[PDB]
């Protein structure tokens, strides 16, 4: 937060970096799963996008 | 949506042939699709796309794990095996999150000696209310 008086602002970039992080985390933990591809497909969609 | 039954048969099969490597994919598109109708309900589906996007994706993951072991003698239908899956994984999801950002709130209103005088009333109130109710679970 960058906290500098007044209302506070959320400094929201971390955010994607989170969600964004946290998708690659899922592709590979679905990849160690073997998963049908087709929804392997759809995790690496869901990574491009973010 | 889909059939309940030709998906017992599908994951008969599967059953069958990890009596023996993959799964068909049948069910695995069913299993996108009925997270995705869930999805739309009226409990969720109410505020936030952001954390949908992830909700669904936990909610798909914790399904293709727990596809692992569904008895067919018992329990006779996958569809709401699948169905109440995918919703633990859902309030999981979003339990994390909501803490989450509480932990923003909390680790913010400790921070009240930032420049010079002149503060504010109005506002702190209602982040350390939050950061209460929140706290209340």
């Amino acid at each position: 937060v960058p906290l500098d008086g007044g209302r506070f602002a959320t400094s929201d970039l971390n955010d994607l970096y989170r969600r964004v992080i946290n998708r690659n985390n899922r592709l590979k933990r679905l990849l160690d799963l073997a998963a049908p591809d087709i929804i392997v497909r759809n995790e690496k969609r869901m990574l491009q996008e973010a | 949506y889909v059939n309940n039954k030709e998906l017992l048969q599908a994951i008969i099969d599967w059953k069958t042939e990890l009596a023996n490597v993959r799964q068909n994919d049948t069910i695995g598109l069913a299993i996108m699709l009925i997270a995705e109708g869930l999805s739309k309900r009226f409990n969720f589906s109410g505020y936030t796309q952001s954390w949908k996007q992830e909700m669904i994706a936990d909610g798909i993951e914790a399904s293709i794990k727990g596809l692992h072991n569904f008895d067919e003698t018992k329990y006779k239908n996958p569809h709401a095996y699948i169905t109440q899956a995918c919703f633990n994984a859902f309030v999981q999801r979003i339990k994390k999150e909501r803490k989450e950002v509480a932990k923003k709130y909390s680790y913010f209103v400790h921070n009240v000696y930032d420049s010079r005088d002149d503060d504010m009333v109005a506002l702190v109130d209602e982040t350390f209310i939050q950061d209460i109710y929140d706290k209340m679970t």
